[PDB]
């Protein structure tokens, strides 16, 4: 397959500066966009950064609007991220995401490994509860509600889901609430209105435990959900 | 006197015949630039300049007949003079850069393929526009005499500015056109892959457009050089100031009218110099007949046959 | 003394099948079109104009989604376009510079491209790396390809200049079946909607049916005075239409083998380049040497609409499977969608 | 051309299997296309521009 | 109208820029179409410049050259002749010492190709360069076998100048397609020079009508 490993982080001093890199191999770096995504060590998952394929448009978060920049190098097929003035809200498990955006594309296809980076408005969605007890072999549904409905003018509901294996990278489950992804069984499905969404899982076993998140791709912020840890 | 009215008729007439001729060739240029080339965009810029050379001076010479007793505080007359002089100078430089393009495309055809940017020609034209603007504006800066004063028979300083600008606008264009045509002649005397009749025809067309330009603008060049030479004798002129500076102003104003006539219908001069008889004129006539539909042959046939 | 009598037996069998054409059609199509109201003046307007190519375009094909199409040209580009946003997505280079045949898979996974160099190449669109690479080269043939069609994701019919059509399996890279009945080089084919039979037309001024399961011929079609340039299949699966340099579009029924009517008007001296139908029929799109494209009726076969978008030889034309829009393209490097 | 003659005889014999059904049934089929598919096909029966995906 | 549409617009703009760069890079090549017929010295000519059609490329000074050789196509010409409408030069190769071999002499049949290709509608004005072959064996063996109507001297120069004249005589009504006949000995140093001048002058002529002076 492809390798999306990271350079690695450490215990950066508060308000300091550092560089990071996401090593790339076995794909076209020159035609792919790249994302960096927060993940809180205790509990959480948010956004960090963005770079497009041709370096034309670069977006950032609230505190990441300044103090952080990103750059690419196509002859080496590599990515660089310069981080300045790190704060406690800034530091997270920085996951490396690849994506290409076109007609019928499945964004957020592959995810990296992350870093153990610990130092020392906008649209908000929410799930029902982050601790939903389940049982193997029984169908469960977990719902994430959004304040603003995601039904764009074209009629596409902008939504994605993710399953986080214990101590491993997440994998996509369903894109645009109706269509699945590669390497997943049929047991995942999406439903709900444009305001209230839900993901239905069934046939639970010891290979589906983890955390699930509701996405938002309607506008500039890619504000992640609070998340649900599927306990046993 | 009567010389005034026979000259403002013949100046307004050549102005008001220029407007249909210029707008027809502008639409011809616009139709051609749908499939045109770099010389077509040069011709489009020249045609836009010729549209700017429609003629606003005919209004003033009809209402007041010069006399420098203009109405708008001499503020708009200076602007119209600036537009006229800028149009003339840009037209001269446009023929010069057209000749430069001809030279580069002919003698250096191995390396002439680089000039295909489609925007370097308008870049050069815009640069020439900036140069003529920032050359003509210090004349306005020195001419802070916005009160009524003559711009021909003035004192030594502004006449020296006129001498410098006119001498630069005379000596330089002749130099590029002569050098380009001479080196094209040298190349074409060595070039024999084309038939001798066509080579003689293209040499004749080149020398014809050069000679047409020279004879069309020569008397103005001569009178301005004589005025500048008289002014350059700062110790003393050979004849009296009243006797010189075109004391027979009737001759001066008819020479100005003839030079303006030579300067009006510049696309017509360009068409005539390249070829005296072309089928594209017939094609444009057929297209005009198609769009107009003034044949009146089916209606006349109906009027003669339906009665029975 | 032995082949001449056999040819006379062939002529008598052809006369019997022609008597069958003159008895199966008790009233031909043009004689049974008085009741049906004409489609009328269909003033098709260009809702979008697909511009951006460089050289002479030669083929275009529609997807199953009726929203993604593929354009192929002699410049050496296969471009995947969009319906409404007109923003192209995929640009694919070509090993051979000259290419005349292309096909898009019904599922959209693969795309077949082919030139006159008797090489058929197949690329995969949806790949893990996100790019488009050579999935497999078909080859195995001599001459020049003329039409390629996807019977299945792993079964493909090719029709080329060796006077022989070939049904190929991509997995084994070998000819599953061969069809050598034709004597002149073939030009185009159209598969049946049911994907079980196909007709092939050649420069022999004839065409023949072929079965996948048996690999042999089933029915002959003749009547053209010259080479058949283009041929399309009726979506009902019982008829098809041919167009040639004779300026006579013809409608031959697969199950009736009869000449319904020669669609042609004198003012036409131009030869047919492309032929297509609608999802519901009622109209026969066509492409002529005169740059004004023409749309006739599938039944009336009368002047229905004239489209003057292009100023060059109309090269390719297609209808979406939805029957919502129609795309045409010519050597002037421009593609146009009407509605 | 003796060897080609056997192939010609065999292909002509195998092409003698011909189907004989009328084209008026094809007319009924396209009439059904008009009643159902052309009820949704814009070219025969125009649909409003609200449902047009190209406006 | 979101980030996906902006990314699609950016990707389409980048693909358009790469397409325009590839077109500007590929416009520099010159188009030559070789029409070698049988034993017309195809191997000899490809040595001298250095299942389907064969594409060859070579360099002369600062100008590239791309040539397509159509060999053993055995297909109808009319279907694929117009695919080389944009060709700049059309090269024809014909042997001369084959006037004693009849399969209906090949020399008579070779004029039929040249007469037909000249009077075609697609090639109304294209530069045509005809080459020769087997001069030495032609003069060594030599007239009444193939051209008894000439009935002149058997010397090589008078016989050869007759034969090349009949090739250029039957130009039909397309006199704009100037026939650059050349005395290719098949041992000459640079016969591509014969092409090179005969393209670059035409290139100058192809400028002139564009240039407006002629
Ligand atoms: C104001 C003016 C502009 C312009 O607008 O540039 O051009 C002119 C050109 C000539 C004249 N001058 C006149 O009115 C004729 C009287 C004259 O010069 C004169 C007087 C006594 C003896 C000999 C000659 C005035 C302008």
């Amino acid at each position: 397959d492809v390798q999306l490993v990271e350079s690695g982080g450490g215990l950066v001093q508060p308000g300091g500066s550092r560089k990071l890199s996401c090593s790339a191999s076995g794909f076209a770096f020159s035609s792919f966009g790249m994302h960096w995504v927060r993940q809180a060590p205790e509990k959480g998952l948010e956004w960090v950064a963005y770079i497009s394929s041709g370096s034309g448009t670069i977006y950032y978060a609230d505190t990441v609007k300044g103090r952080f920049t990103i750059s690419r190098d196509d002859p080496k097929n590599t990515l660089f991220l310069q981080m300045t003035s790190l704060r406690s809200e800034d530091t997270a498990m920085y996951y490396c995401v690849r994506s290409i955006y076109y007609y019928g594309s499945s964004p957020f296809d592959f995810w990296g490994q992350g870093t153990t980076l610990t130092v020392s408005s906008d649209i908000v969605m929410t799930q029902a509860t982050s601790s939903v007890p389940v049982t193997p072999g029984e169908s469960v549904s977990i719902s994430c509600r959004s304040s603003k409905s995601l039904l764009h003018s074209n009629g596409n509901t902008y939504l994605y889901w993710f399953l986080q294996r214990p101590g491993q990278s997440p994998q996509l489950l369903i894109y645009r609430m109706s269509n699945l992804a590669s390497g997943v069984p049929d047991r995942f499905s999406g439903s709900g209105s444009g305001t209230a969404f839900t993901l239905t899982i069934s046939r639970l076993e010891a290979e589906d435990v983890g955390v699930y998140y509701c996405m938002q791709h309607l506008e500039y912020p890619l504000t992640f959900g609070a998340g649900t840890k599927l306990e046993l | 006197e009567e010389s005034r009215i026979v000259l403002v008729v013949v100046y307004s007439a050549v102005c008001t015949l220029g407007v249909p001729a210029n707008c027809l060739t502008a639409w011809l240029a616009l139709l051609q630039v749908l499939q045109g080339n770099v010389l077509a965009v040069y011709l489009l810029c020249l045609a836009l300049c010729e549209l700017l050379y429609t003629g606003t001076l005919p209004l003033w010479v009809i209402y007041i007949r010069n006399q420098h007793r203009w109405t708008l505080g001499l503020l708009a007359c200076k602007v119209t003079a600036y537009i006229f002089f800028c149009n003339i100078y840009v037209s001269i430089l446009f023929l010069c850069c057209i000749s430069c393009d001809r030279f580069v495309a002919v003698v250096y055809a191995l390396e002439s393929r680089g000039r295909r940017r489609r925007r370097t020609a308008i870049l050069i034209s815009a640069c020439i526009f900036i140069l003529v603007g920032i050359v003509h504006y210090p004349v306005f800066q020195t001419e802070d005499k916005e009160t009524c004063f003559d711009m021909l028979q003035m004192d030594s300083r502004i006449a020296g500015y006129y001498y410098a600008r006119f001498t630069v606008g005379f000596a330089i264009p002749l130099s590029i056109i002569a050098f380009t045509n001479h080196r094209i002649f040298r190349s074409i005397k060595q070039s024999m892959g084309l038939s001798a009749a066509q080579k003689a025809k293209v040499k004749h067309s080149a020398i014809a457009v050069v000679v047409i330009f020279l004879v069309c603008f020569a008397p103005y060049h001569l009178v301005l050089l004589v005025k500048a030479a008289a002014f350059s004798y700062y110790r003393g002129d050979r004849n009296a100031m009243c006797g010189l500076e075109e004391r027979l102003y009737t001759a001066s104003v008819v020479f100005l009218c003839l030079s303006t006539v030579n300067g009006v219908a510049d696309p017509i001069i360009y068409v005539l110099a390249t070829d005296h008889s072309r089928q594209e004129v017939s094609r444009i006539h057929k297209g005009w007949k198609e769009w107009s539909m003034k044949t009146d042959v089916t209606r006349l046939t109906h009027s003669r046959d339906t009665e029975e | 003394s032995e082949l001449d009598q056999l040819r006379q037996e062939a002529e008598q069998l052809k006369n019997q099948i022609r008597d069958a054409r003159k008895a199966c059609a008790d009233a031909t199509l043009s004689q049974i079109t008085n009741n049906i109201d004409p489609v009328g003046r269909i003033q098709m307007r260009t809702r979008r104009t697909l511009r951006g190519h460089l050289a002479k375009i030669y083929a275009m094909h529609w997807g199953t989604d009726s929203r993604l199409l593929v354009s192929a040209s002699q410049d050496g580009k296969l471009i995947i376009w969009d319906s409404y946003t007109t923003n192209k997505v995929h640009a694919i280079p070509l090993r051979s510079s000259w290419v005349m045949t292309c096909a898009y898979a019904p599922s959209g996974n693969y795309v077949a491209c082919g030139g006159l160099d008797n090489i058929c190449s197949i690329y995969n669109l949806k790949t893990r790396e996100g790019n488009v690479r050579v999935s497999r080269e078909l080859a195995g043939h001599t001459g020049y390809l003329s039409c390629c069609r996807f019977l299945d994701d792993n079964q493909i019919v090719t029709s080329s200049g060796d006077t022989t059509c070939a049904l190929w399996d991509i997995e084994t890279g070998q000819q599953t079946t061969t069809f050598t009945g034709h004597t002149g080089d073939v030009m185009s084919l159209s598969l049946a909607p049911d994907t079980r039979l196909f007709v092939s037309g050649a420069c022999d001024a004839s065409a023949k049916l072929w079965d996948v399961r048996e690999g042999m011929c089933r029915q002959t079609f003749t009547g053209h005075e010259s080479d058949i340039n283009a041929i399309c299949f009726f979506p009902n699966g019982n008829a098809f239409a041919t167009g040639s340099d004779d300026a006579t579009c013809r409608l031959f029924d697969l199950r009736a083998d009869q000449e319904l009517m020669t669609y042609s008007h004198d003012n036409i001296i131009c030869g047919i380049t492309s032929v297509s139908f609608s999802k519901s029929g009622r109209l026969l799109l066509a492409g002529y040497d005169d740059f004004n494209c023409n749309v006739w009726d599938a039944l009336k076969a009368d002047r229905a609409g004239v489209l003057a978008g292009h100023d060059n030889r109309v090269s390719c034309l297609g209808v979406t499977d939805d029957g919502m829009a129609v795309a045409t393209g010519s050597w002037d490097s421009f593609l146009k969608i009407w509605n | 051309s003796i060897a080609q003659a056997r192939k010609l005889v065999e292909q002509l014999k195998m092409e003698a299997n011909i189907d004989r059904i009328k084209v008026s049934k094809a007319a009924a089929d396209l009439m059904a296309y008009c009643e159902a598919h052309a009820k949704e096909d814009p070219l025969l029966t125009p649909v409003p521009a609200s449902e047009n995906p190209f406006r | 109208l979101s980030a996906e549409d902006k990314a699609a617009v950016e990707r389409s703009k980048m693909i358009d820029r790469n397409l325009r760069e590839d077109g500007e890079k590929a416009a520099r090549e010159v188009k030559l179409l070789l029409l070698g017929a049988g034993e017309s010295g195809k191997s000899t000519i490809v040595k001298q410049m250095k299942t389907g059609i064969v594409e060859t490329h070579f360099t002369f000074k600062d100008l590239h050259f791309k040539m397509f050789d159509v060999g053993a196509q055995r297909s109808e010409r009319k279907k694929w002749i117009h695919c080389f409408e944009g060709v700049t030069a059309i090269i024809f190769c014909v042997a001369l010492s084959d006037y004693d071999l009849v399969l209906m002499n090949r020399m008579h049949e070779s004029m039929k190709l040249f007469d037909s290709i000249c009077n075609n509608k697609w090639f109304t004005d294209t530069s045509i360069i005809l080459f020769l072959n087997k001069k030495d064996l032609f003069e060594e063996k030599i007239l009444t076998i193939c051209y008894p109507e000439y009935a002149g001297s058997n010397t090589y120069e008078e016989a050869a100048a007759y034969i090349q004249c009949q090739f250029e005589d039957l130009n039909k009504r397309k006199d704009t397609k100037e026939i650059y006949t050349h005395f290719t000995c098949s041992t000459d140093t640079k016969n591509v020079q014969f092409v090179f001048d005969a393209v670059t002058d035409v290139i100058i002529k192809n400028n002139l009508k564009d240039c407006g002076l002629f």
